[PDB]
């Protein structure tokens, strides 16, 4: 009997996100405006 | 390469093509995190809904926690996705279901001073 | 949408929340082989004179 | 006198779900058990060029009723209708199938879906190739009469039935009883 | 994402509007047969 | 010659879900058995596990809580409880107060038709910065910001998605990776 297991991982190209002044997306900013003013954990969990 | 892995025997010819394909379209492997509440900055009422989102995140972490999920057979990290708990299989393990921090305690009574504490156990 | 493991370009919408370009494929195999062979031989010889 | 009997039957049923290339892998199974590497790569490229949206998570369909005439009333009635649809032809009504078969309901007829390498009327014949542990698993019974809304709770009380765990298989997984809050005509049709 | 004003299809919206106000299991049964019981929220599209 | 005494059928699994054990063995001690030394070279039993999966506890929700007062711009009420039933189900509400505090978000910047608020400098630059061609709608003249059309970074959208630490699948898109 014989058993051989192999694995590998490559550190392919990446990028660093800027710290401040990040530009949000359309769907996110649209959903972020439908949030109520008063606190509501139920509707706030939806965007989470 | 995945298909030929049945009789790979430490194959290397397709490794170059697989590396080229990975360079063409990679997948997120390693990453650092930061609270998403810091991303909402340029809306009409930023601070109010930002504090509301912080409170919602606190209550969500109180509601859903990784400790709520049952432990895994072999050192797996259980994760909560919806109403089901899946075990993340590490290198060398397989199967459908493959220490860790326990559940937090209830918030103690607010003392005369600001100091209010919460205790977690590594059981 | 940017070209990830596909065509030149793609167009998303407001109702669609995300598009992903992470190609992950799995596989499994279960091969078997066996053989059962039987061989029984019997002989007898009796001579009387 | 010499007599010899030879009998060998080998059948394969490949499933390659690449629209046009799907038939290639199915036809190649004739005398070739191992899949061709080039054909497998072609099928992978085809599956890349055509999605397979199956194997995704689901959500209650009745939730999409948001902006329509009498929206909330229609949503509540669709909730009730989906509950009645789910419990009217649930697989609990069908009798258990032999050899761990899974029963379904198509209209007013039960169908015992047989495991691979098996066949028969109720999945009884062709037990030559099981490749499983075996036994008889447990199956949930049909839900009894619903609660009369004494305090809002439910009285489903799903218990064991005529297919008990006999061959050592695992019992029916899930809750034994259920508990909810009676709608009270859904708050008297929303306040 | 689920919570939004998702643009419904013409036949889906038409059949939802043709549903009677009063509770009638007849139309809702055909609607559930034609449209199903659940809709997809998220997940990959891996083949089989 | 071990299969001459056929193996019996696999017995029932020892337990339902926790841990399973089953065994099988019809060996008669005849002349054929004793003269072929089948006792030493042939096994007499075969054991294997069954139902090696865990015992998942059934998803158990809790009773509904008290109704929450509603003051959003949309008359909806929340009801949260702690599976196949919905986690949180919202219904129409009776609002004591309707929407309020509605005003223009942009003060010194441009207001896109979709609601996005971008700087006025990004207007009339030959690039769709709002997303719906609102800034480039009727620009009489534009200033070339880039001399030649260049290709975008491949798989750049994967680094803009959100990450849900609890779910193990990061999230849908939150940040835009096409804006420049
Ligand atoms: C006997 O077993 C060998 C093992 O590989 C196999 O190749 C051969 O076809 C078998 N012969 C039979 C079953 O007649």
């Amino acid at each position: 009997s014989s058993f051989i297991r192999i694995h590998k991982v490559m550190k392919v190209l990446n990028f660093t996100t800027k710290a401040k002044d990040l530009h949000l997306s359309d769907v996110f900013l649209k959903a972020l405006n439908h949030l109520p003013l008063e606190y509501n954990s139920a509707l706030y969990s939806r965007i989470f | 390469l995945a298909w030929e892995k049945g009789s790979s025997g430490l194959e290397e010819k397709t490794f170059s093509e697989w590396l080229e394909s990975v360079k063409e379209n990679p997948a997120v492997i390693d990453f650092e995190l930061a609270p998403i509440v810091d991303l909402v900055r340029n809306i009409p009422c930023a601070v109010t809904k930002r504090n509301n989102l912080r409170k919602a995140l606190q209550e969500y972490a109180a509601k859903f926690d990784p400790c709520q999920c049952a432990p895994c057979p072999n050192n797996g990290r259980p994760t909560l996705s919806g109403t089901e708990c899946l075990c993340v299989c590490q290198s060398g393990t397989y199967g459908e279901n493959c220490g860790q921090w326990g559940c937090w305690s209830s918030w103690s009574t607010c003392d005369a001073t600001y100091k209010r504490s919460r205790t977690r156990e590594c059981n | 949408v940017f070209s990830g493991d596909g065509k030149d370009f793609y167009r998303l919408s407001g109702n669609v929340l995300s598009y992903t370009f992470q190609v992950k494929i799995n596989n499994d195999f279960n091969y078997e082989f066996y053989n059962s062979t039987w061989s029984y031989v019997k002989h007898t010889s009796t001579e009387h004179t | 006198a010499a007599s010899g009997t030879q009998n060998n039957v080998l059948r394969g049923e490949p499933f390659i779900r690449g629209a046009g290339f799907i038939s290639g892998l199915s036809y190649l199974e004739l005398d070739n058990p191992a899949g061709n590497k080039r054909r497998y790569s072609a099928w992978a490229e085809s599956v890349t060029n055509l999605p397979q949206v199956i194997k995704q998570k689901l959500t209650p369909l009745y939730e999409l009723v948001k902006e329509v005439p009498c929206a909330s009333v229609k949503k509540l009635y669709l909730k009730w209708a989906l509950e009645e649809y789910l419990d009217e032809f649930d697989p609990c009504h069908c009798r258990p199938c032999q050899n761990g078969g899974l029963a379904t309901v198509e209209g007013t007829h039960c169908l015992c879906h047989c495991k691979p390498y098996t066949f028969g009327a109720a999945c009884e014949q062709g037990v030559l190739v099981g490749n499983q542990a075996g036994g008889v698993d447990g199956g949930w019974s049909c839900w009894s009469s619903w609660s009369p809304c004494v305090q809002g709770k439910k009285t489903r009380s799903r218990e064991c039935n005529n297919p008990p765990p006999s061959g050592g298989g695992r019992s029916c997984v899930g809750e034994t009883t259920e508990s909810t809050q009676c709608e009270d005509e859904e708050l008297e049709h929303l306040r | 994402n689920n919570p939004e004003f998702l643009q419904l299809a013409e036949p889906f919206w038409k059949e939802l509007s043709h549903l009677p106000s009063l509770y009638d299991y007849s139309a809702y049964r055909r609607l559930i047969d034609q449209y199903g019981t659940h809709y997809l929220q998220s997940g990959s599209l891996g083949g089989e | 010659f071990c299969d001459h005494y056929a193996w019996t059928q696999w017995t029932s699994c020892s337990k339902t879900c926790n841990s399973g054990t089953q065994s099988r063995h019809q060996i008669v001690v005849d002349k054929y058995y004793q003269e072929n030394f089948c006792e030493q070279i042939c096994s007499k039993q075969e054991t294997r596990e069954c139902n090696w999966q865990r015992c998942p506890i059934n998803c158990l929700l809790g009773d509904f809580g008290p109704w929450s007062d509603c003051d959003p711009c949309i008359e909806k009420q929340s009801k949260v409880r702690s599976c196949t039933a919905p986690l949180v189900a919202f219904q129409p509400c009776i609002p004591s107060k309707l929407c309020k505090i509605e005003e223009a978000d942009c003060k010194n910047k441009f207001r896109c038709d979709s609601g996005r608020c971008i700087a006025r400098k990004l207007e009339c630059n030959g690039e769709n910065d709002c997303g719906d061609n609102s800034d480039e709608r009727d620009c009489g003249r534009t200033k070339a910001v880039c001399t030649r059309k260049y290709n975008p970074i491949p798989s750049v959208q994967l680094m803009g998605n959100g990450f849900h630490f609890l779910a193990g699948e990061p999230r849908g898109e939150v940040l835009d990776n096409s804006f420049t």
